[PDB]
RNA sequence: GAAGACAUUGUCAGGUGGGGAGUUUGGCUGGGGCGGCACAUCUGUUAAACGAUAACGCAGAUGUCCUAAGGGGGGCUCAUGGAGAACAGAAAUCUCCAGUAGAACAAAAGGGUAAAAGCCCCCUUGAUUUUGAUUUUCAGUGUGAAUACAAACCAUGAAAGUGUGGCCUAUCGAUCCUUUAGUCCCUCGGAAUUUGAGGCUAGAGGUGCCAGAAAAGUUACCACAGGGAUAACUGGCUUGUG
RNA sequence: UUGACAUUGUGAAGAGACAUAGAGGGUGUAGAAUAAGUGGGAGCUUCGGCGCCAGUGAAAUACCACUACCUUUAUAGUUUC
RNA sequence: GUGAUUUCUGCCCAGUGCUCUGAAUGUCAAAGUGAAGAAAUUCAACCAAGCGCGGGUAAACGGCGGGAGUAACUAUGACU
């Protein structure tokens, strides 16, 4: 799907609670750090004999991921997140459509 | 019978896997040969000549 | 982490635009160079990095720009003022190699049609593509003069044969804060269009015709 | 600055009887084209498994594999596209779209297809050529004269 | 599975030779001065079956 | 670079006395560096030549001497 | 006599390792198996004119797509047929007349819609924020979907109004773990400052066996607890077939 | 099985890599051209001329940088075989 | 592994094994090295065997299909 690479939306900043300019990203999620605490319960539970002890996901059914838009107000560069549904093609910022442009097979 | 070797069960009797073991295999693996670099009928004859 | 910031860049654009706009003023205008080198990426192993970005302002503002186009785009191109090829002078040309040769070296940016772009191929041969210049495509719909300003912006960075790359960002008597602005978003144009980014980004040069040579990385 | 896209796996799950022959199927973590099936009862109440054998398209390589019937198998979201060949540069082909002109990393296609392609290049005779995306990697399969 | 019969081979007991017909080592004489420096002579004297 | 004409150096063969000839020829080896004894490559060599070179008159042309 | 700071040996790390060890090997089902999904959903019918209602009943469909195909406003009328106009004919484009919808509304079916909900044009981002209430499945729990408001800030339009995504009915996901956004917030418990870590509020990464185990077989060498809830004889009801 | 550390002391010889600054270089056609390539570039300067235009060729000559590759020079040393 | 003697043991090294003085690190742990930081740490290169790429081996496990046209009866097809 194709969404814009600007759009005006309110902004929760306490400086601008009106709709404010917002530059639209895509949410990549984070390096996944090694001294989480989970982590860290992870690799002495692991550590040892017994191998493995926390179950790993094997049956994979949904192909898709919802796609989720980080949007940075221009103004007090605060930051949202908007939810969109399960889209397999996406494209932030194509070329708009055209209305009754001549076919090209 | 498969309890008393690797090569072992039936209904026919017949080897099942490969007959060329590994080197680097274990006791009660080394049913067969043992490293064997070539297989067959040798013609001929040369190994260091 | 960004590894070039402004700060830098706003010193070496400063002593840039002081050697270029009092210490040897020249009779033309100038323009403001980024050459970049990887280090890691071997063209023959990896995927080409290969875009194009629209400048927020014009690099060099006197390209040599050739329409090819039918009637419509040849009649927009009468009224803007911008050389039109037509498939007039193409199929009159057809049977050379030198002309074709000539076409491609004189004028340096293409612009096509859509009902041209199929058969460029077929009319012209392939020496266009292969000095690194197809006709971008242009719609009836979309209005020349603003296509014709877009294609005058665009910078290419897109890997061929070598590790070395080179774009034109700017003129250098335009102000500094756009020149620091359009730096930045090619350098991290660049650095988006890697794989490694930061980590095989090696060489980062600013320059604009001359011997200095502005090292920023 | 960044790239967007959307989690997409190239892979719909779907089953080792739903798969047929001619398929495609993701057999160790290459694509590959089904080119033999066949259907085996194991015991006596026994169920149906199924013994596949397939061709890595991208190497040409035979790649096998064994799941009972019930399970699910990972098929590779292909996407065949008609090109137009340009010119052919440094082992690395110079394709366009439909308008679009970037497609210039499909290497040559090394086989003896690629290599008719270059005498057909080499005397003109301008060609649209047929390439195939799957997984990351694609490759120029198949060549047709216009 | 079980423990397979080279295996039991390796472990001794009915897999040892018989050793109650068999004659001394067929080694040969210690090396001393007189084998080293010069030489010395014996007498074959039977030659038998191991 | 390996230079080797003038890593080498050249050295001179002479014959036994019953010959009228005292100086055969010339030859070359490596310098006699560690290890590599450039003398013990000088032993392991054996050189032809004409019995008419060493005894000067053509009447023994046909003989060769190693 | 031979080897020589190599090797052996000690400890970690990678590989290999059915030789060995544990464990698993879904459900429904006119017996079980193969097949299928009737396992999470949607439309018409069965369904017996409130609601509810079964079968491996029938006919089908879903795991998508769309920055417009969302929102507002304006102009027009759509299939089809007839009569005509160079090339031009059955059919290319243009008119006129008739035209209650016989078209279209992304998709399956049903419903709805004519100065529109259809087709073109203009502007936009209500596909936004804060939590509550209600309906459907329902235990009146969750998930999903939807309804009507409130406090804001907006869009559109002259305005009344409309708009909290798709004209309505489907298009989807808990704990634990990871990650991101918010205030400039709380804690690190002897006292402070920075990184780090843990919290609170809202999302995403996914469990399709869809209220959500991490999981291959064989056994005629078999074993146990059971079952006529369940098959292979006979009997019984029925007689398509003979 | 492979690697590291320890047992484990005492010495050589030869190679390779890293380490920063320079210098120099890259001749099949054709082009008068000694064309490693990419990019800007119609001006350039030493005031002679060069460059564009022309021609040529797979790509062009001024002004220019950058990129790798190769060769050595300075090269405290570190490190591996 | 096959199972006296006689006779013979055809073709296939794609798969699975097995193997190598084949080739370059493509991937590659711990320890060691360098950069940043106030450190915890993070990121780099270098990176053993192995895996991957290449070759050999079937008295290793094993495998050994189709479809057309084609000869004075027709029919089959030596042949293509
Ligand atoms: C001189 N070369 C041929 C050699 C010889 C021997 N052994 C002998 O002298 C005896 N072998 C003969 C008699 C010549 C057949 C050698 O024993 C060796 C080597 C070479 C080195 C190479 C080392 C190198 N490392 C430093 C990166 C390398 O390329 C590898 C590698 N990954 O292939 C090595 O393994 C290396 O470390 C190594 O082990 C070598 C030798 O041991
Ligand atoms: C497995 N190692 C111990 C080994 C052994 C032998 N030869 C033997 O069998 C040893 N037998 C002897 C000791 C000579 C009697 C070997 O002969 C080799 C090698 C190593 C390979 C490694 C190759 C390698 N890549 C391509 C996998 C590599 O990167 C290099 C390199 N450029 O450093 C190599 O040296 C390699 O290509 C290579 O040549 C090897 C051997 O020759
Ligand atoms: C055939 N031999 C001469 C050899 C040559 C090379 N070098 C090459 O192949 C280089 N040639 C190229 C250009 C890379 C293709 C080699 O690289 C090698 C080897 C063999 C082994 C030697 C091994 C030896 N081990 C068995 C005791 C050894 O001394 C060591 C060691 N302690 O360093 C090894 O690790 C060794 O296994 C080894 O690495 C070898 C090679 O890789
Ligand atoms: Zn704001």
């Amino acid at each position: 799907v194709n969404v814009p690479k600007t759009r005006k939306t309110y902004c929760k900043g306490k400086t601008c609670r009106k709709h404010t300019q917002h530059k639209v990203t895509q949410y990549k999620a984070g390096k996944a750090s090694l001294f989480a605490q989970g982590k860290r319960r992870y690799d002495r539970k692991q550590s040892g004999f017994g191998g493995q002890t926390k179950p790993v996901f094997h049956k994979k059914a949904k192909t898709t991921k919802k796609v989720v838009l980080r949007l940075e107000c221009v103004k007090c560069k605060t930051r949202a997140q908007l939810t969109l549904k399960r889209c397999k093609h996406f494209e932030l910022g194509g070329e708009k459509k055209q209305k009754g442009q001549a076919l090209q097979f | 019978n498969p309890v008393d070797h690797p090569h072992g069960g039936g209904n026919h009797q017949h080897i099942g896997k490969a007959s060329t073991i590994s080197r680097g295999a274990v006791s009660g693996q080394k049913a067969g040969l043992i490293a064997a670099r070539r297989t067959g009928l040798l013609r001929g004859s040369q190994k260091t000549q | 982490m960004s590894k070039i910031t402004s700060s830098q860049v706003r010193e070496h654009v400063k002593e840039l635009l002081k050697y270029s706009n009092e210490t040897k003023k020249r009779n033309f205008l100038e323009t403001v160079e980024l050459q970049v080198g990887l280090k890691n990426y071997d063209p023959q192993r990896d995927k080409r990095f290969s875009g194009s970005l629209k400048l927020p302002n014009c690099p060099r503002p006197n390209m040599s720009i050739c329409i090819f186009g039918d009637a419509f785009d040849v009649d927009r191109a009468k009224s803007c003022g911008v050389d039109a090829m037509s498939v007039d002078d193409l199929k009159k040309l057809n049977k050379n190699k030198k002309l074709i040769k000539k076409l491609s070296k004189k004028y340096n940016a293409f612009i096509a049609s859509e009902v041209l772009i199929k058969q460029v191929p077929r009319l012209l041969g392939p020496q266009l593509s292969k000095a690194g210049k197809f006709p971008t495509p242009v719609s009836h719909n979309d209005d020349l003069y603003g296509k014709v300003t877009d294609v005058r912006s665009t910078i290419k960075f897109q890997l061929k044969k070598v590790l070395c790359l080179a774009v034109a960002v700017g003129n250098v008597e335009m102000e500094e804060d756009v020149l620091v602005n359009q730096i930045l978003m090619s350098v991290n144009f660049f650095v988006s269009l890697l794989k490694k980014n930061w980590q095989n980004v090696g060489s980062l040069v600013v320059k604009s015709s001359m011997g200095p040579a502005f090292r920023l990385y | 600055f960044e790239t967007a896209d959307a989690g997409s796996s190239a892979t719909y799950p779907m089953q080792c009887s739903a798969l047929r022959k001619n398929g495609f199927v993701v057999i160790k973590s290459r694509p590959c084209k089904i080119v033999d099936m066949s259907t085996s009862k194991t015991g006596k109440h026994g169920h149906a498994k199924v013994h596949l054998v397939a061709i890595d398209i991208f190497t040409g390589k035979k790649l096998e594999d064994l799941s009972p019937s019930t399970h699910n198998m990972e098929v590779p979201v292909v996407k065949r596209n008609e090109y137009q060949l340009l010119d052919i540069d440094d082992g690395f082909l110079s394709l366009m779209n439909m308008d679009g002109d970037t497609k210039d990393d499909v290497k040559a296609p090394e086989g003896e297809l690629g290599d008719s392609l270059q005498t057909a290049f080499d005397e003109g005779k301008d060609l649209m050529v047929t390439i195939i995306s799957a997984m990351g990697e694609e490759a120029a399969i198949s060549f047709k004269e216009a | 599975g079980r423990v397979i019969r080279n295996q039991r081979k390796g472990a001794g007991s009915i897999f040892t030779s018989h050793t109650r017909l068999r004659q001394g080592a067929a080694k040969l004489r210690t090396l001393d001065y007189a084998e080293r420096h010069g030489y010395i002579r014996g007498i074959v004297k039977q030659i038998v079956h191991d | 670079v390996v230079d080797p004409f003038t890593r080498k150096e050249w050295f001179d063969i002479k014959a036994p006395s019953t010959f009228e000839n005292r100086n055969v020829g010339k030859t070359l080896v490596n310098k006699s560096t560690g290890l590599k004894s450039a003398s013990d490559a000088l032993k392991g060599r054996v050189v032809e030549v004409c019995l008419a070179d060493l005894q000067g008159s053509e009447d023994h042309s046909f003989r060769k001497i190693k």
